[PDB]
């Protein structure tokens, strides 16, 4: 009606376009976003290792469930005209080495970094999967260096299960917003290959509290 | 000893700047243009909606036959827009989807993006295949690439996180002039109508001004009290405008090296994301976070009118050659054509 | 980028025949496809159109109920399923590729052409079906239509095309004026929406073939009768 | 330190090459893009709107 | 009307 | 036998009823209907439940009317026709609508991966223009068999079905019984079944999703919890009065009651119904007025 014979395979051609970009969109709407934050010499590439020059993407599947973890170090550029590209991930993956403890200090770096992107007002109802990193090396540092280096005020042992509960909550104690964010914590090591079904755990709970919300139960 | 000697004469010459400046700021533009009458209120209405991006979008940039536009969002799009018809043109997946900024060549031949990949790719619309596939992928940079803006289908001038400017040669994929001088990340450019002159905006609070050829920066501008997000010459040249954190967007003129104007309102406080002039250069159009479209008189700083309609963040402005429409994109995923 | 038809041959009349047309080098998917064909004495007639997609599918009236013009994708080829030939079907048949969106250049690359040998329209007038020419010389080509074709939306669906005696046709110029990509710049096109002309500045042996007009602006496609230059 | 003074002696430089140029009042200045915004005022169809008749988006 | 409370009703069963 | 008389109270009382709920529901639907019409996922079946309930209590006063007068009924045919219909596929297009509500609820929330590509298949628009499809047709006997006219042992003008046109004595009883068990089966009893499944599941989830430990995560456990028992028997108090009469009111007819039982059953039967009109004045609060987002958004439009 009124278009050209050319006109209407135009709007043939844009249709299908919108065909393409629709179907595109399914699939992406569907696949895990996640952004993986972390200190300088933190175990992020022993985190990657497992679910295996800007942005550094990992793309990886578990249990049918599609993964992209989006590595954003080497972006040594200002957070605050970059980091909000990453506002609707479906959850923040940051990683914090244990054995830093004893190393401004480096652990109150990782809480400072930690604190900055955990009450950010881009991320207010993005969750946090919080690997706490060469839980071996600390059981064997904890033994030697006691964790009032970096926590003076810390009252406890010496030894694995209390200081590395403390320094999980000390972590803890940073969210701001407990009512509208949990924070999935977590002790790997070099050889701990259940890195992946902890995200996919922490992941999977994600998406079923955002849904709650999106429903209007909320 | 000589780091104390140097240091003291740059904060002397610092001091000469700032006496020649003042010296020449003998009236202000708004005492010259006090009684050049008032444009009045400007009522845009939406004449297109261009529906299709389903993430934020981040930028677009009108093609030079005021009909074609190129809009970037983080879908890994982007979207080769006939305006007039709301038809899609083409559509481009994207290597990396963290596209920040994106340009259309003046000859129509090629579109440009880039982002947090720092890597700003040319991609050629006109092939003999029939799709559209990147002719170059322009690595160098050490940031995000925050704009690009082409000079020529072989020229092309970029800015990114890494607080440089670079022009490439697109054909050998070299950077043939490296413009530095900022401290800050650069976050816009804009080039001058001659395109021997351009300007940048950074996340220092200054705008310099560089010769393309040269490689040097002529002027520094300072004025702002926080980043500059958004910059654009005024239509002649010879003047330019910055939008920057601080709710302000300011008028600053080459020639007498001196800020002119400011552009502010106290019932505005949110930052400003886009800026461009309209054909005459009467109007000032910027983008705010809080969702509208301000319509400034370049003239007086009165609000000349606002576009509305947006339900989220304006991220980009773009006016078309000719002056017939203003298109705003926005984090709604939506793109809208006003007059 | 080519297209290679193929199946032609000798049928008998009333019997059946598919065509095949190899497409490589571009984005098959892309395009929409014509089949396009040339009697043995006669210019060129439209047969059938498939868009890209399949969406939309045009035959000429000559051709309803008899011919199927078909699309493979993944294959990259394009078939037409004939049945009940006719002695008025004998034809090459060209495999013609077209590619629609605002500033494109559609039916800019044709095939070689198989041989299939059989044992309200908008009306394009050639009235000159032989120009002598010498080279160096410039020479102008004229086409009238029974129908305006200037658009309401300022384009006006004039195509030009160049037949070499060896050769299948080539596109000279889209939509009246525009230059199509690889055509040297001593052709040019203007018109009024009803009389067209075509003008080469200065001709050369290369140029020397059967100039065709077409109109675009409805369906069926139709073709001039086509003027030849003589050098 | 070298790299402290190396980054000075570019400052230096460069606020050498700022100071040294030649400028006019903003009087004049203001009154050139004041001049060019009547001048082209006609032409934009922003600030002057067009007919329904001559607008590409009607 | 053979229902007993056709009637006197919007709910015609 | 027994003699059958109206309740005297009951003509002021009922259409006095169809006022309070006619206007409680029109505002709580309208405001409802307006901000996701003019303005989340399954926002389709809000503004669905909304028309559904905004527009079956909407001919109340018609009723209210009618029954004020003695069971007078001075708007013709036409009404007689359209209001008995329109208030009929409501109740089906309500009891859907919720329905798809906890369908759609318990692929999002139970298995949000397993069942990503299917609700994307069969909810949404697909669930709404089936309910409103099914609904049309499954009222479909209504907007025909209702009529009007005057019987002389009355002397007044009053609605009713007299299937004249489709029964005879002989079958007659059966009509009325075989519309009042489908009717009831697929209103309510399959209804409600797949609303106590879905949100079984969807109960069953949040337990196990919400860790007690936490403070914040035992208040967000208890009230999703709590808001779930409440959507499931706010249903069931406000429809099965209504499902529970007409069902042994019909089966009177077969089985031997001792008369004033059935007399009960007529003088009750009317305020029953007119608990039906309460769940569509309930609805607005429960499915779009839970979400805080959602309220404050309303507020912000409403000034």
């Amino acid at each position: 009606c009124t278009l050209s014979a050319e006109d209407k395979a135009a709007v043939e051609r844009s249709k299908m376009i919108d065909r393409n970009l629709r179907e595109d969109g399914e699939k992406a709407a569907r696949e895990v976003k996640l952004l993986l934050l972390g200190a300088g010499e933190s175990g992020k590439n022993t985190i990657v290792k497992q679910m295996k020059t800007g942005i550094v993407e990992t793309h990886f599947t578990f249990k049918d469930l599609h993964f992209k973890m989006f590595d954003v170090g080497a972006q040594r550029s200002e957070r605050k005209k970059w980091i909000h590209c990453f506002e609707g991930v479906t959850a923040i993956i940051f990683c914090v080495a244990l054995s830093d403890y004893d190393l401004m200090n480096r652990m109150h770096a990782s809480m400072k970094l930690f604190d900055s992107i955990c009450n950010n007002k881009w991320f207010t109802d993005t969750s946090i999967i919080l690997f706490l990193n060469k839980k071996d090396l600390f059981e064997e540092k904890i033994k030697k260096s006691p964790l009032t280096i970096c926590y003076p005020e810390y009252a406890g042992s010496n030894t694995y299960e209390e200081a590395a509960a403390y320094i999980q909550c000390q972590f803890e104690d940073l969210n701001k917003r407990k009512d509208t964010k949990e924070i999935y914590t977590h002790f790997t090591c070099s050889t701990d290959t259940k890195n992946v079904q902890f995200v996919f755990d922490a992941v999977t709970d994600v998406i079923i509290k955002n849904n709650l919300k999106d429903c209007g139960l909320f | 000893s000589e780091l104390d000697q140097l240091r003291q004469e740059a904060e002397q010459l610092k001091n000469q700047i700032r006496d020649a400046r003042k010296a020449c700021a003998d009236a202000t533009l708004s005492q010259i243009t006090n009684n050049i009458d008032p444009v009045g209120r400007i009522q845009m209405r939406t004449r297109r909606t261009l529906r299709g991006h389903l993430a934020k979008i981040y930028a677009m940039h009108w093609g030079t036959d005021s009909r074609l536009l190129v809009s970037a969002s983080q879908d890994g799009k982007l979207i080769i827009w006939d305006s007039y018809t709301t038809n899609k043109v083409h559509a481009i997946p994207l290597r990396s989807s963290w596209v920040m900024t994106c340009a259309y060549a003046p000859s129509g031949n090629y579109v440009a993006c880039g982002g947090l990949d720092n890597i700003c790719s040319i991609y050629n619309l006109k092939t003999r295949e029939g799709n559209v596939r990147v002719s170059r992928e322009l690595a160098g940079h050490t940031g995000y690439l925050s704009c690009c803006r082409f000079l020529d289908d072989n020229q092309i001038v970029t800015s990114s996180g890494d607080t440089t400017c670079a022009l490439w040669d697109i054909e050998t994929g070299q950077q043939t002039t490296t413009f530095t001088g900022h401290t800050g990340d650069v976050m816009s450019l804009s080039l001058a109508p001659d395109t021997r002159l351009f300007v940048s905006g950074a996340c220092d609070a200054s705008a310099k001004l560089w010769d393309v050829r040269e490689g040097m920066c002529r002027q520094t501008f300072t004025g702002h009290e926080s980043d500059i997000n958004a910059i654009c010459f005024f239509p002649n040249g010879n003047a330019f405008a910055t939008g920057s954190d601080d709710a302000t967007c300011r008028l600053f003129d080459l020639r007498a090296d001196q800020e002119l104007m400011t552009y502010s309102h106290d019932n505005i406080i949110c930052g400003i994301t886009s800026v461009s002039f309209s054909k005459s250069g009467r109007l000032l159009l910027a983008g705010y976070d809080d969702f509208n479209c301000n319509v400034w008189d370049a003239l007086k700083a009165d609000r000349a009118g606002v576009l509305a309609g947006h339900d989220n963040r304006v991220s980009c402005l773009g006016v078309t050659d000719d002056g017939m429409a203003v298109a705003t994109g926005s984090w709604d995923s939506f793109l809208k054509i006003w007059n | 980028v080519q297209l290679v038809e193929s199946g032609g041959g000798l049928v008998q009349p009333g019997g059946s025949r598919k065509l095949s047309c190899s497409a490589s080098g571009f984005a098959f998917s892309s395009f929409g496809m014509h089949w396009v064909r040339q009697a043995p004495e006669k210019g060129l007639e439209w047969v059938a159109y498939i868009s890209s997609g399949s969406g939309t599918i045009y035959y000429a009236d000559t051709v309803k109920g008899r011919f199927t013009i078909s699309r493979d994708d993944p294959k990259n080829t394009l078939f037409l399923q004939m049945t009940s030939l006719r002695s008025e079907d004998t034809a090459m048949y060209y495999c013609v590729r077209s590619i629609y969106y605002y500033g494109s250049s559609p039916f800019d690359f044709w095939g070689q052409g198989t041989t299939l040998t059989v044992s309200s329209d908008i009306v394009m007038t050639q009235a000159t079906s032989s120009v002598p020419v010498t080279p160096g010389e410039s020479v102008s080509i004229s086409c009238r239509s029974s129908k305006s074709l200037l658009h309401s939306n300022g384009n006006t669906y004039l195509y030009w095309f160049l037949q070499r005696p060896g050769q299948s046709p080539q596109l000279l110029i889209y939509r009246m004026s525009n230059l199509a990509s690889g055509v040297p710049d001593r052709f040019s096109g203007s018109g009024s929406g009803t009389a067209f002309t075509l003008t080469i500045s200065r001709l050369e042996a290369e140029d020397v073939g059967v100039y065709y007009c077409m109109q675009h602006l409805e369906y069926p496609l139709t073709f001039g009768a086509g003027t030849k230059l003589e050098l | 330190n070298t790299a402290s003074i190396a980054q000075a002696r570019k400052l230096v430089e460069q606020l050498k090459m700022e100071a040294n140029i030649d400028r006019i009042k903003v009087s004049k200045a203001a009154a050139d893009l004041m001049a060019y915004c009547e001048a082209h005022a006609k032409e934009d169809p922003l600030l002057t709107p067009v007919p329904a008749s001559e607008n590409p988006f009607r | 009307c053979r229902p007993r409370l056709c009637h006197k009703g919007p709910a015609p069963f | 036998e027994c003699e059958y008389t109206d309740w005297k109270s009951s003509g002021a009382l009922i259409p006095a009823i169809y006022m309070l709920v006619f206007l409680l529901g029109t505002t709580g639907n309208g405001l409802v209907l307006w901000t996701v019409f003019r303005s989340r996922s399954a926002d389709i079946f809000i503004a669905s439940l909304a028309v559904a309930d905004l527009t079956f209590v909407v001919t109340l006063p018609l009723w209210a009317t009618y029954t004020y007068r003695d069971y007078d009924w001075p708007f013709g045919t036409f009404f007689c026709k359209l209001s008995s219909y329109l208030i009929f596929v409501n109740m089906y297009a309500s009891v859907f609508c919720l329905t798809g509500l906890s369908f759609d609820r318990y692929l999002a929330i139970v298995r949000p991966v397993a069942n990503a590509r299917l609700r994307l298949r069969v909810s949404g628009a697909v669930a709404t223009a089936v309910l409103w499809v099914l609904a049309a047709l499954l009222a479909m006997p209504v907007m025909v068999l209702r009529t009007t006219g005057d019987l002389e042992n009355t002397t007044k003008v009053q609605c009713y079905m007299d299937y004249s046109m489709v029964a005879t004595v002989s079958s007659e009883w059966a009509w009325e019984v075989g519309l009042g068990v489908s009717s009831t089966t697929v209103g309510f009893v399959v209804p409600f079944t797949i609303m106590l499944t879905c949100y079984f599941f969807i109960a069953q989830t949040i337990a196990g999703h919400f860790r007690k430990e936490r403070i914040e995560g035992l208040r967000k456990r208890r009230r999703l919890l709590s808001i779930i028992v409440v959507l499931v028997v706010t249903f069931a108090l406000c429809w099965m009065p209504y499902h529970l009469v007409k069902t042994l009111y019909m089966l009177g007819s077969l089985l031997h009651w001792p008369c004033d039982f059935d007399l009960f059953l007529m003088n009750i039967f009317p305020y029953c119904t007119c608990i039906s009109y309460v769940n569509s004045c309930l609805n607005p609060f429960l499915y779009a007025f839970f979400d805080p987002r959602f309220r404050q958004a309303c507020t912000s439009m409403l000034c």
